């Protein structure tokens, strides 16, 4: 299950601030 | 200035690290801009970030302005500029990113300040479509988490140190609190560090190893397996094997190749549980068809692999993809054949005193139909299995003794198998090199090889020199079986024979080779008969004797009954039964092979073939064989007595017998070219190119000015006759294989002795015209053998070359016209191949060149006025010509303008709106 | 304009990592088989212009009568 691949990339959400991707 | 002291600063990156701390200790934004610009300077961006953007602009604006500011003169980044000083700085900005989290790992990795804005900055650039922030930022991110790894890794060390401390006080009380205390600060550094490096593995390896760039993938792939290799009970899991099972199937093979390399550790590892079995289940497959992958390394690679799963498991790998793997230990690829005789060995070989072993291996080598001789296999497997392959007693021993107990006597074919893998060890053990397509086998033999090597010759001279007279005469009859154990003495020390007293199996064993000789009529045995007395007849070792007068006894017997057969033959009266033809054929052949190789000029043997040839010219009813092994053994005679006439003291006289022998041999040999069995002329033909070479002027170039009488020049109708052969037989229509590959092979070696007596001055350059016109025609068939004609004729006279270049031009020409009227187009396949075909001749300019090619204009023009128009006709050559018209220097192209304007005289040049383009066109290129 | 290396798209879509999955016939190939019988490994030593022209087109297995055409080459 693990193996079969679903990723899909291009329409991911952009992060609100980029200057602290560590926030929590 | 940070990036310039990791490019070339020579500076230890844990200084460099330890000041930028201190840096930080003073002002932790400075050092933070400056670490920020280190990342950007490593990119190769020459813009500077300033500290207000630092502080309010945020990353993704930065990195726009970094790219408009990057003042960049090429596409060249750090990354991908090669050269020492750039490669120094990719080793040291790698150890710069780890250094960096080992002197903060203790403290400033938990400030929550730099590590979080190096990895804020680090996802920023690697979401950037500029390629040079994308990979540097992706293999930074790498190398940090990396590092990260490995801290985590320790923070878990340590808090089991801690818990044992604790479970150690607990059964002896505020020494256990501090020590719970101080498990839980442990607890929250390793959340603090999960935070990080799930930030880069989230946001970037994810969207970074399936990056458009392979150098990115490949990047990813290898750092994620070094991560699971590291820290196996966290990172050896199916949700991170998942990534490189899916890349495993990256159409570029560096990605593959990366792919198998992180598999290989954990295999290595003998975890096998650790998520191996879902991941050798889910992508088996995918692993044994990476062994036929397009990139042999990769395939290397994907074999070792299945060798490890093999060692994990064995029977995981199951037995059709175990088949498959040993098909390739008979591959052209020395690597892979190897890599696969490893598994091969290990999957049986390896578990088994070697006679069982030595049995499933001639078995093995059955079963597979794909070779007919073990040299390959044997080569795959000397590394793995040399101590059963050089078993040799066993073997020889499977072959003579039989009768143990249950054991079931090997079939014929096995008995077969059986040699030829014993004759194939030997072999290798003997000369220390591969078979031919596996090794150079020029290459200076190691001291440890030579004494290995010298030491395997004893033990198979030994050995063998009392086993062999034996085996011979269990397989007399088989004749396989004698070529292949005839082959054995040439890898003994005669010396041996000697100095171990073992003279009476010599004596057996060449009693054994002339029995064969005197059962046998198949050509391959006694040419093995031949070689093998050849090979013990040798001066300088001590049986020599002994051999040479076993030799002289078996030649005098075949000499007399030759003799006394041919007396019957070549009788006034008497028809000539078949058994009586194979009688004098049977003992011809015997006598052709021996002579070939032994010096029989002593029994004066070239009156019988002279006489069965010219019989055979007269009567034509002679059996073709005993044409073409009797032009073989004069031949030989000829040979065999210039080779003794090299001294005044040896003879005067005999030289001119000797003249006369070669040149009657040849004059029958251009009879036989004449003949209505292909074959024949086939021998004939070869022959007599030899003969050409042999007694060619060279052959008093050196010396040799006593056998200046013993010239040969091929007269008109003998080069005639051989370019007919060529012309007949080497060019024939292009249409199992294996056999169209052998016929291929011989039309090969036919084409080459011609183009040797052409390459050679022995017959004139101008026939090479023909061969010349069928360069592109047989370019895979015999275009290298043209290739080199055609650069020899060059070399020999380039003038010339360039003449007969454009007759094969015409000759493609005037073919064209014959074969279709005058109204061929320019655009005809056949026109334009003959256009294509002189644009390859004027490839092959100032050095003489420019001379040679103002007379091929020369000749071009004439022909294409040779023929004027009936109410001119070869106008088109024209086009040919003009291919080599650029190589035509301006200086030059003024005198052969001149020419041609006398061709065409002036209203010509005018006239051109029609079927007069061809003309215009060559005016132009000139 | 700028020779700045800027990648239009910088991923591999899912559709082509699927299609990589489905499909790895292009990145597989048949056995280079080496040669099967004596012959065809006889003439991969002996064919080929270096050694074809340097050798007789009849073969003499003695040393000496090879010798012969040999010096009379070049």
């Amino acid at each position: 299950d693990e193996y079969e691949f679903d990723e899909d990339d291009e329409q991911d959400r952009v992060p609100p601030v980029d200057d602290k991707h560590l926030l929590k | 200035m940070l990036f310039e002291v990791v490019k070339m600063g020579k500076s230890a990156m844990q200084s460099v690290v330890d000041d930028w701390i201190e840096s930080y200790k003073h002002d932790r934004d400075i050092a933070l801009l400056d670490l920020i610009n280190f990342f950007i300077q490593c990119s190769g961006c020459k813009g500077v970030v300033t500290a207000e953007m630092f502080r309010h602009m945020q990353n993704s604006e930065i990195i726009r302005k970094m790219t408009e500011e990057f003042d960049e003169d090429s596409g060249d980044y750090p990354l991908t500029m090669a050269g020492p000083q750039w490669k120094k700085f990719k080793s040291s900005f790698c150890e710069f990113i780890g250094v960096l989290v080992r002197q903060c790992q203790y403290s400033i990795i938990y400030d929550e300040y730099m590590m979080d804005t190096v990895i804020s900055l680090l996802t920023g650039l690697s979401d950037s479509q500029v390629r040079a922030f994308r990979h540097t930022s992706t293999l930074a991110a790498m190398k940090l988490m990396t590092a990260l790894v490995n801290v985590a890794l320790n923070l878990s060390i340590n808090m089991d140190n801690t818990q044992r401390q604790y479970e150690a006080e607990r059964n002896k009380n505020e020494r256990l609190e501090l020590l719970l205390q101080k498990r839980k600060e442990l607890q929250e550094n390793q959340d603090e560090i999960e935070n990080m490096m799930n930030a880069i593995f989230k946001g970037v390896f994810v969207h970074r190893y399936r990056d458009a760039i392979a150098e990115i993938r490949a990047i990813c792939i290898e750092e994620i397996g070094i991560w699971m290799k590291m820290y196996s009970d966290a990172f050896l899991n199916d949700s991170y094997l998942k990534y490189v099972g899916w890349t495993m199937h990256d159409k570029q093979g560096e990605v593959r190749l990366k792919c198998l390399t992180a598999l290989q550790g954990l295999y290595y590892n003998k975890e096998l549980n650790s998520k191996l079995e879902l991941f050798t289940s889910r992508f088996k497959d995918r692993i044994v068809s990476m062994t036929l992958d397009k990139e042999y390394d990769v395939a290397v690679q994907a074999i070792k692999l299945l060798t490890l799963v093999l060692q994990s498991s064995e029977e995981v790998l199951t037995a059709e993809d175990c088949e498959n793997v040993y098909h390739l230990v008979y591959s052209a690829h020395r690597p892979v054949a190897v890599a696969a005789g490893e598994f091969l060995y290990k999957k049986l070989f390896s578990r088994r005193p070697n006679a069982n072993l030595v049995k499933t291996l001639v078995f093995f080598f059955l079963e597979s139909e794909l070779h007919e001789h073990a040299a390959y296999l044997v080569d795959s497997m000397w590394d793995c299995a040399t101590e059963l392959l050089k078993d040799w007693e066993c073997m020889n021993s499977l072959l003579l003794e039989e009768p143990l107990s249950g054991e079931e006597a090997l079939t014929d074919r096995q008995e077969s198998a059986l040699i030829e893998i014993m004759l194939c060890t030997i072999r290798q053990a003997a000369e220390c090199h591969p078979p031919v397509g596996r090794g150079t086998g020029k290459r200076v033999l190691t001291a440890k090889e030579k004494k290995t090597q010298l030491d395997d010759r004893t033990r198979i001279t030994e050995l063998f020199a009392v086993a062999l007279p034996q085996l011979l005469a269990k397989y007399s009859v088989d004749a396989e079986k004698v070529t292949n154990l005839l082959q054995l003495p040439q890898y003994f020390d005669l010396e041996i024979y000697t100095t171990g007293r073992l003279e009476k199996h010599l004596d057996a064993l060449l009693r054994q080779i002339r029995n064969i000789v005197e059962k046998h009529t198949d050509t391959d045995v006694l040419e093995a008969c031949s070689k093998t007395y050849h090979a013990l007849c040798n001066e300088e070792f001590t049986i020599f004797n002994r051999v040479d007068i076993s030799r002289s006894q078996l030649i005098d017997e075949l000499a007399d009954k030759f003799n006394r057969l041919l007396e019957d033959f070549l009788q006034e009266g008497e028809e000539p039964d078949e058994d009586d033809a194979y009688q004098v054929l049977s003992t011809l052949k015997r006598i052709t092979a021996f002579h070939n190789a032994h010096d029989l000029s002593k029994w004066d043997l070239f009156a019988c073939n002279y006489k069965l040839l010219k019989t055979g010219i007269e009567n034509g009813d002679m059996p073709e064989q005993i044409v073409i092994h009797a032009l073989q053994c004069a031949h030989y005679v000829i040979l065999w007595q210039l080779a003794k006439i090299t001294e005044s003291t040896s003879t005067k006289e005999d030289l001119l017998r000797l003249k006369k022998q070669m040149r009657v041999f040849c004059q029958i040999c251009q009879h036989y070219l004449t003949n209505v069995n292909t074959t024949v002329k086939e021998q004939a033909f070869t022959i007599l190119c030899d003969i050409l070479m042999i007694f060619s002027h060279q052959i008093m170039s050196g010396g040799r000015d006593m056998l200046e009488p013993l010239v040969y020049t091929p007269d008109s109708s003998l080069q005639s006759e051989l370019l007919s052969f060529i012309l007949d037989h080497v060019f024939i229509e292009q249409d199992d294989e294996a056999s169209k590959i052998e016929a291929l092979h011989k039309r090969r070696n036919l084409l080459a002795a011609f183009c040797k007596l052409i390459v050679y001055t022995v017959v004139e350059m101008n026939t090479a015209a023909d061969i010349f016109k069928q360069y592109m025609k047989y370019y895979n068939d015999y275009g290298d053998i043209i290739k080199e004609t055609m650069s020899k004729t060059r070399q020999i006279d380039k003038i010339q070359c360039a003449k007969t270049l454009i007759l094969s031009l015409q000759q493609l020409f005037n073919e064209m016209i014959q074969e279709n009227g005058y109204n061929f187009d320019r655009s005809s396949s056949t026109f334009s191949g003959i256009k294509e075909l002189a644009r390859r001749f004027a490839l092959t300019d100032q050095l003489k060149t420019r001379e040679a090619i103002a007379m091929l204009h020369k000749d071009g023009i004439e022909f294409a006025f040779k023929e004027p128009n009936p109410q001119p006709l070869n106008l088109a050559f024209l086009d040919i010509l003009s291919e080599f018209s650029s190589k035509l220097l301006r200086q030059d192209k003024r005198t052969v303008y001149v020419y041609l304007e006398k061709f065409m005289t002036f209203q010509m040049s005018l006239r051109r709106e029609d079927v007069w383009l061809p003309l215009m066109s060559y005016r132009n290129s000139l | 304009k700028r020779k700045l290396i800027v990648d239009s798209v910088k991923e591999l879509d899912s559709k082509t990592i699927r299609a990589q999955l489905s499909d790895y016939s292009d990145i597989v190939t048949t056995l280079d088989l080496a040669p099967p019988t004596k012959k065809l490994m006889m003439w991969k030593e002996t064919g080929g212009v270096e050694k074809l022209f340097f050798l007789p087109a009849q073969p003499l297995w003695n040393n000496r009568l090879l010798k012969l055409f040999t010096r009379c080459l070049t």
